């Protein structure tokens, strides 16, 4: 009876940035899925393939759980087949996603009176993500033909952008944190039940 | 990549480093306006330099991709608004010279004081001293002296700041490639390089004189009835063929006939329509008002406030010791944070300006989708606007007897109908000529036609000519009369008041006719016509990011300013008017003057 460790993951004190999401594979244990989404704390509980309802039922050789932090109006982009800067830049979605996106409103936690910039997110890049692709490089963005020599100037933009979450922002504006669940189906031990 | 992919990618970056830039400014100034203290002061100023600062840089950046390589038309909008250079494209000397003048303008005319003879201490100020002078006193002497003493004694000193501000200014524009100043002002109106939209600068001012002639048959008799009734309290002192006396009009400049309605009432036994005795009978609060003023856009089909508005607006004076600045306004501080501050008193007065000062709000939610340098009206005189419909509705007879504060038991007559048309007409048609001669004179300054020596000459013709008012004392060229009002001395454009005006009506009938509104325009009210809130929503959603002459079409169906929805609104006082005057003078001579 090893229960998974779900907690360390929705309950950590500080979220990875969008740009740099954090990533925690789950193994052997027992995942009762039913309380997460019978919880009723989360504004976002949609899952792609799998139902949430009750199939905890089911065994899985590996779930990941990827966390991080985006604003109210960027959640609709965690998903597949979706366009925009986080989906693009930071963190994307296969088209056939088998999954979970949960997510909710984290503004008592993550703004801050003057504001909280420590959380950022990708703004450029020469090109789209993979599916589960992590870009964390640090690169000066070459907009125009002239080289940026590793500093930004005219056409040349440092790619990472900071949130400034303040408590009075709307809510599309506000920090919300996500967690998205994996499920993975290998020709393999199948080590994670969780009844 | 292209020039044209270069520059999205410099807007990018611009529009997500401004949010955040402007966001800082907009708090800052949010608490300092709420919360006076030295402190604030200092905090204002900073994040607010911070902004200028960066918009500054932002702006030269901006110049190093030119319009000419850019295809696609909203980015060569933000480019364009984003690269003008204002000031900025004189020399320092030049720019610093002209910004020294702004300030010493402004500093005259909020601080220029007038003390009466034979005590240099017993002293007014403009606000609230001459002004309460020159909206409630009925006497001759009194009201002429604060009319010539602001003038002689502050205005005076703006004189050759004028002068001198006027030469620096063509300089800008001139450098900007603009015929004049007032040629720049006028840009805010154009539109290029949308087939069957496009507007020039010059076709501004053909515009507006056209409909102004429009307006005269009506304004002539609506200046005759006045003249006829302040002959009757005034017998020694007005002309039954001449001008009305500048100092007579109800306040410093005449800029509005507002307060001429008790000496002008048509019929003085019908009380007005006052609804604060039944909200304070009923216990209404601040509250109660702007949950009103919700329920109210709600019936039209906009969305309800949002969460923060409620929590983070101050819709009442704070009072004790923390002090506010208690002017009404409508703040769009980005991210989704939109705050009312309004010092709520529980009456008529304030009711009606919670549901003007919610509309403005309405407009900024409805264009928060749009890129940052967007995020406006369709022109200067869209949002203003905008907020007028939404008192024209909620103060009707039928509206305030469906929200239970007007007693089913009132129904309108006739008389009480033509009370208030006269009482709109004082305010809203008395300011059309004032607010176009003002105007066409700063245009014709800048344009060059009339030299130095004769401004006053020609400020004072024009006055007579156009607005049928003269003035009770001779000016020489000593005098800046201009000047002594706030947007002149303060570098506003004015002609937004006449557009704006003309806009409003032109909207009110498009909405109360999808409405479905019968009867005379003045008693529609478009409360619960989800047809009429989209076809609104249309327009607001597009904020700055199609041109003027299309997003007025969303509304109404036609491309440009039509004055035919104000004559429309105005028209039984206008047969009325014209009744009445059929045994007086219509019209004015312009040699007749006080001072003989
Ligand atoms: C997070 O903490 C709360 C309260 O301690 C608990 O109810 C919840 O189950 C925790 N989250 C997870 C994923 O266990
Ligand atoms: C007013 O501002 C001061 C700082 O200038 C601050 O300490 C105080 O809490 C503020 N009061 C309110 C009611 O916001
Ligand atoms: C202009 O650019 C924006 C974004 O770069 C794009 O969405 C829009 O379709 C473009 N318009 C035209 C007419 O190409
Ligand atoms: C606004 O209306 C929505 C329904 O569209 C509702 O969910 C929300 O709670 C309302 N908010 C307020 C402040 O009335
Ligand atoms: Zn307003």
């Amino acid at each position: 009876t090893n229960l998974c460790p779900f907690g360390e993951v929705f309950n950590a004190t500080r979220f990875a940035s969008v740009y740099a999401w954090n990533r925690k594979r789950i193994s052997n244990c027992v995942a009762d899925y039913s309380v997460l989404y019978n919880s009723a704390s989360f504004s976002t509980f949609k899952c792609y393939g799998v139902s949430p309802t009750k199939l905890n039922d089911l065994c899985f050789t590996n779930v990941y759980a990827d966390s991080f932090v985006i604003r109210g109006d960027e959640v609709r982009q965690i998903a597949p087949g979706q366009t925009g800067k986080i989906a693009d830049y930071n963190y994307k979605l296969p088209d056939d996603f088998t999954g979970c996106v949960i997510a909710w409103n984290s503004n008592n936690l993550d703004s801050k009176v003057g504001g909280n910039y420590n959380y950022l997110y990708r703004l450029f890049r020469k090109s789209n993500l993979k599916p589960f692709e992590r870009d964390i490089s640090t690169e000066i963005y070459q907009a125009g033909s002239t080289p940026c020599n590793g500093v930004e100037g005219l056409n040349c933009y440092f790619p990472l952008q900071s949130y400034g979450f303040q408590p009075t922002n709307g809510v599309g504006y506000q920090p919300y944190r996500v967690v998205v669940l994996s499920f993975e189906l290998l020709h393999a031990p199948a080590t994670v039940c969780g009844p | 990549s292209t020039i044209e992919e270069q520059a999205k990618t410099f807007l990018d970056k611009f529009n997500h480093e401004a949010e955040d830039l402007f966001y800082q400014s907009s708090l800052a100034s949010w608490n300092y306006n709420t919360n006076i203290t030295e402190e604030n002061v200092q905090n204002m100023n900073n994040a607010g330099d911070k902004w200028s600062a960066f918009l500054k840089e932002q702006s030269t950046l901006a110049q190093m991709y030119p319009l000419q390589e850019i295809q696609n038309l909203t980015v060569k909008l933000q480019l364009q608004a984003l690269q003008q250079n204002g000031s900025s494209v004189l020399s320092e000397d030049k720019s610093k010279r002209l910004n020294t003048i702004l300030n010493t303008m402004s500093t005259i005319y909020s601080t220029g004081k007038v003390c009466n003879p034979d005590n240099p201490q017993e002293c007014l100020l403009l606000e609230p001293g001459l002004n309460e002078i020159m909206a409630n006193s009925l006497d001759y002497n009194e009201r002429l002296w604060a009319w010539e003493s602001w003038r002689s004694e502050v205005g005076k000193q703006l004189r050759p700041l004028y002068e001198e501000y006027v030469v620096l200014k063509n300089e800008m524009a001139r450098a900007n490639h603009y015929e004049d100043y007032g040629d720049y002002w006028r840009g805010d109106y154009e539109v290029n390089g949308v087939d069957g939209y496009d507007y020039s600068r010059g076709q501004l001012i053909e515009d507006v004189e056209h409909t102004f002639e429009e307006i005269k048959p009506l304004y002539e008799h609506l200046h005759a009835y006045v003249r006829a009734k302040l002959m009757n309290a005034y017998p020694s002192y007005i002309s039954p063929i001449g001008c009305l006396p500048a100092h007579l009009l109800g306040d410093m400049w005449g800029r509005f006939w507002t307060n001429l309605y008790s000496l002008t009432v048509p019929f003085g036994q019908k009380p007005n329509i006052d609804v604060t005795d039944a909200m304070v009978d009923q216990a209404w609060d601040a509250q109660r008002i702007f949950k009103e003023a919700e329920k109210f856009f709600v019936s039209v089909g906009l969305p309800n406030m949002t969460q923060g508005f409620w929590e983070n607006s101050m819709l009442t004076d704070p009072g004790n010791v923390q002090k506010a600045v208690c002017h009404p306004t409508a703040w769009d501080l980005g991210k989704g944070d939109f705050r009312i501050l309004m010092c709520t008193k529980v009456t008529m007065d304030d009711f009606l300006t919670a549901h003007h000062e919610m509309g403005h709000i309405q407009y900024d939610m409805a264009y928060a989708a749009q890129p940052f340098l967007l995020r406006n009206g369709a022109n200067e005189g869209f949002h203003e606007a905008v907020g007028e419909i939404m008192s024209l509705s909620a103060a009707t007879p039928k509206h305030l007897k469906s929200i239970g504060l007007l007693s089913p038991d009132f129904q309108e007559d006739n008389e009480t109908e033509i009370n208030f048309l006269l009482k709109q007409a004082l305010t809203i048609v008395g300011t059309l000529p004032f607010t176009y001669m003002l105007e066409k004179w700063r245009w014709m300054v800048f344009k060059g036609e009339i030299p130095k020596d004769q401004w006053m000459k020609k400020w004072w013709e024009m006055k007579r000519e156009i607005v049928g008012v003269v003035e009770p004392v001779p000016h020489d060229e000593t005098y800046c009369d201009p000047a002594s009002l706030f947007h002149v001395s303060n570098d506003y454009s004015f002609i937004r008041y006449y557009t704006r005006t003309l806009y409003q009506f032109q909207f009110q009938e498009a909405l109360c006719q999808a409405a479905k509104h019968e009867g005379p325009l003045h008693k529609c009210d478009i409360s619960n016509s989800t047809e009429a809130g989209q076809k609104l929503f249309n327009m607001l959603r597009l904020g700055k990011s199609e041109p003027w002459t299309l997003a007025l079409e969303n509304v109404v169906g036609a491309k440009n300013m039509n004055v035919r929805p104000l004559l429309n609104y105005f028209e039984p006082l206008f047969t009325w008017l014209k009744d009445q005057n059929k045994n007086s003078f219509v019209g004015w001579s312009t040699d007749w003057s006080p001072y003989a």
